[PDB]
RNA sequence: GCCCUGAAAAUGGAUGGCGCUCAAGCGUGUUACCUAUACUCUACCGUCAGGGUUGAUAUGAUGCCCUGACGAGUAGGCAGG
RNA sequence: AAGCUCGUAUCAGUUUUAUGAGGUAAAGCGAAAACUUUAAAUAUGUAAGAAGUCGGACAUUUGAAUGAAGAGCUUUUAGUGGGCCAUUUUUGGUAAGCAGAACUGGCGAUGCGGGAUGAACCGAACGUAGAGUUAAGGUGCCGGAAUACACGCUCAUCAGACACCACAAAAGGUGUUAG
RNA sequence: GAAAUUGUUGAAAGGGAAGGGCAUUUGAUCAGACAGGCCAGCAUCAGUUUUGGUGGCAGGAUAAAUCCAUAGGAAUGUAGCUUGCCUCGGUAAGUAUUAUAGCCUGUGGGAAUACUGCCAGCUGGGACUGAGGACUGCGACGUAAGUCAAGGAUGCUGGCAUAAUGGUUAUAUGCCGCCCGUCUUGAAA
């Protein structure tokens, strides 16, 4: 009879794609990336700031 | 709208026989991304036979400033097609940074001619560095040594329909 | 007009008696333009070249 | 992807990104005063009331 | 099926009739813009935007 | 670019009025905001449509239940009262 | 409205590809722009398949996208036959207004919000009600909404609040700001 | 023994319009129902939705900047030096590249913060709605039994138990409202 929605109503999301629980979790986009130290370009600096 | 400062090249797509044409580059303003690619390919095709479906763009960086909170002395160098034939113009600003100082020129240009943001053209920012070159004045005398000056007739803006008070500024 | 029609009519039942001789995927039907992929691009033959548009 | 720009601005080349496959589209104007070629777009893409939309694959045509 | 989507695959057209046309709102927010019919490039509110239609869809959502 | 002139009548007379001048004007930019039978959600009515329905003749088979979309409207037609 | 073949199928005020009956030469290099030499654009035609392909051979990835599984054959029935405006193209022109064609959209049968009011403007898919959000237009008061923020210019001895290129109009002016 | 129309009593109104519509007040008036009707309130739940707090993440030049060191430069020239006045310390013009202030630039260092985007992240406040009617099922919690915030809202309590709400009606008030029908209907008058 009734829409009841995810995006609330976490039970009938739930009920959906259960990936949730282990979003819970891990928590996903809180996702801390491996940080490089990667460095740009000399000559792309330079055009950046120079013309 | 508060603006942004974009650099971007466009790569003119591969025929045969004349693989990777010449990176076109340009440095635009704009407050946003898509803003300042169709302003590329509009002076693009101004300035040489080129259309969109004959290029594409390499990439979109935006240009923060090196130093901002530095004053500095901008002189821009610009072009605008009013109702006349298409007109030359510079002018002097006492500003912080390019960005704000163009914005500034938006607006001074859109009262004092009537000026749209789409029928402006910028030639070019320079900053200047050594004082006393400046062609202007009205910037000229913010230059001046031990300066001083005040705020006259400062009025406060209260939020009350009433006051009891008979007010004044001061002085 | 049909030219066209019938020397393209001639190259699906060629791929079709191709693909039909040696098991393949058949993809006979057409396919359009497709938006187009990454590929890395390096300023070597030139470095980007900045403009001046006056435009005289 | 973003490894790959990454990359590319140490190797002093540029990534160009792909160009986009899907789009959301939607309809402002509503139902009058359209020109007939347009009503006839938008009665193929189920675009008919306002503030509708939809997916679309991209393709020249 | 919003993989097939997104990675728009095989079976997407046939997942796009599936779908119905989104029936949306009007924005929450506002659109911004007190004028609408112009391209977006002059401040308006059509066009080809190509990521601030997200901004838009949730606020319209 | 603004401003004055850049020609006007004759009942008293209108940026819509009041009145407005670092605006309540003019070009421009940012935000917040009011608001229509437009859009959305929901209930209700009705029609159309797709389905289910003789097991206790489950007493209306022109019934009963489920689901969904849509409704402007003259001449005119069809139907029910 | 009724039948009968079916939803097998049908097509679509649509895009893409290919193509003319023709070039706009905006490219002169193709004889010292001379040259049909054709970057195209101005759009119709055609098609994108069994209704096809070379007696006999070949099934739906069986021949682009996108949408609609409601389309077609024959029979039969009511009402109806003129007209203003706009835009696009283009011929004739006039001091000027314009006249004529062709296409298209609005109104006609049609209400609502705004435009102070309104045949032609702007927005807008009409059952009754609730709540929410907005369009076009607006926010000093009438009037629901910021005497908001901010850059500038303006001070008219009857400004302007205009819709705009448009008619007096090309100019005068020791008003004013920027070039 | 109606209606137009007229008087009389009773109710009410009224500044150059009448009646009409939407909502309500005041007044007059009125029917129903309490072996359980009328109006409301609190809590927890669901759909819809508005508005705040707050946390964690990703990106860009792996922000730019500030900030630390370093090199160089110059002035709207800081200390210091020279000359004049002298109000005996402030000017004037020279000097002087940090000194008794400092600035600009180049490189390098390691952070955070911005703007943008993401959260199947936490939490609070507000409003409208509560259709539907033994059970069926998709799901969650839990070892299970059983349980739930999961196919449409139930629990607790109070007042009144009547003209109080509600209705009808005259009327005030805010906003709206062109006089009907016909014939040409293209200032559509």
């Amino acid at each position: 009879v009734l829409k009841k929605n995810p995006l609330k109503n976490k039970q009938v999301l739930l009920r959906l794609n259960p990936y949730a629980k282990v979003f819970a979790a891990e928590k996903l986009g809180s996702k801390k990336a491996e940080k490089t130290g990667t460095k740009p370009a000399a000559v792309f600096t330079e055009t950046l700031k120079h013309d | 709208a508060h603006f942004k400062e974009y650099q971007v090249i466009g790569r003119r797509l591969p025929t045969e026989s004349v693989p990777e044409p010449k990176l076109f580059r340009m440095r635009i303003f704009a407050s946003n991304e898509v803003i300042a690619k169709s302003r590329y390919w509009y002076f693009l095709q101004k300035l040489h036979k080129v259309k969109k479906a004959s290029g594409e763009i390499v990439s979109i960086n935006q240009i923060n400033e090196a130093h901002p909170t530095k004053v500095k002395n901008f002189g821009v160098w610009v072009r605008y097609d009013s109702r006349s034939g298409t007109h030359n113009m510079y002018k002097e600003i006492r500003d912080v940074s390019r960005v704000a100082a163009v914005e500034t020129l938006y607006q001074d240009m859109a009262a004092r001619h009537r000026a749209r943001f789409r029928s402006i053209h910028i030639l070019k920012v320079a900053e200047i560095e050594k004082t006393a070159d400046v062609k202007r004045q009205y910037v000229k005398q913010f230059l001046t040594k031990d300066l001083k000056f005040p705020l006259p007739h400062r009025v406060q803006k209260s939020t009350k329909t009433f006051s009891y008070k008979r007010p004044s500024t001061f002085y | 007009c049909r030219q066209e029609f019938l020397e393209r009519v001639k190259a699906n039942a060629a791929k079709r008696a191709e693909a039909k001789a040696q098991g393949v995927a058949v993809q006979l039907k057409r396919q359009p333009a497709q938006p187009r992929e990454s590929r890395i691009v390096s300023t070597e033959g030139n470095v980007p070249q900045t403009l001046a548009p006056v435009p005289y | 992807i973003i490894q790959a720009k990454r990359d590319a601005k140490a190797a002093g080349s540029y990534y160009v990104e792909a160009q986009h496959k899907l789009v959301f589209v939607v309809r402002i104007k509503g139902i009058n005063k359209i020109p007939p070629k347009p009503r006839k777009v938008l009665q193929l893409l189920r675009l008919t009331r306002i503030n509708s939309g939809t997916f679309v694959k991209v393709t020249k045509a | 099926l919003i993989h097939e989507i997104i990675t728009v695959g095989p079976h997407f057209k046939q997942a796009n009739n599936f779908l119905w046309p989104f029936k949306l709102s009007n924005p929450s927010g506002g659109w911004g813009v007190p004028r609408k019919f112009k391209h977006f490039i002059q401040g308006g509110s059509f066009g080809n935007r190509e990521e601030f239609i997200n901004k838009l869809v949730k606020s319209m959502n």
